């Protein structure tokens, strides 16, 4: 948020600065140092399957996605611990043709046995947010059901 | 009939050497059969999940 004289917490004007306690206008914090760290993959309605293209950061460190509910608790997580940095991990949660494959160059590797089976509790994603574990970039395509249209 | 290989071809057609002819030649030099190999890892192979590159 923008910095305003009298409204924001700053020691301005006459030395050695001054911030006044008013009623309603008083002092409101401008923002946060390094606000670029905050990112939210918002989930507003219940989704049933997805096709994510995950680009990993560090090798040998579990890389993938984790899902949190409305109270900040993890319910499921698709995460993989590979030996080398994959160019991308192509994941499809579709029941009919489930795919968990890693790509390096022109070579396709099945990443299913390397995956953490304990964290992946459900496929059904609930209302909340999604976090990126050891990922530099991610591209998601979400498919959500409607009974009558 | 004698089939010569490591020799000069005057009209450039006399002694053509094939892949099997050189193949047999290389086997005799190192002393190998069709049951053994000659393998060298110039760069160590990488193991990622249930795959070996």
């Amino acid at each position: 948020g923008k910095v305003i004289a009298g409204m924001s917490k700053i020691y301005g004007g006459t030395a050695p600065g001054n911030y006044k306690y008013i009623k309603g206008t008083s002092y409101t914090y401008y923002g946060e140092s390094d606000i670029d760290r905050l990112s939210r993959w918002d989930i507003k309605e219940e989704i049933f399957s997805f096709m994510g293209i995950l680009y990993p950061k560090l090798p040998k460190t579990p890389a993938g996605v984790r899902f949190l509910d409305d109270i900040g608790n993890e319910y499921t997580a698709i995460v993989f611990k590979t030996e080398q940095v994959q160019d991308y991990i192509l994941i499809n949660t579709d029941v009919n043709d489930e795919t968990y494959q890693g790509w390096k160059g022109t070579t396709a590797l099945n990443l299913f046995p390397v995956m953490d089976f304990e964290r992946y509790r459900t496929r059904i994603i609930e209302k909340g947010q999604m976090e990126l574990i050891n990922l530099s970039k991610a591209e998601f395509k979400i498919k959500r059901k409607a009974d009558f249209v | 009939t004698i089939k010569n290989f490591t020799f000069f071809s005057p009209n450039s057609t006399e002694f053509p050497v094939g892949s099997n002819n050189d193949g047999k030649l290389y086997m005799m030099l190192t002393g190998m059969d069709y049951r053994t190999i000659r393998r060298k890892d110039w760069s160590s192979p990488l193991n990622t999940a249930l795959n070996v590159q």
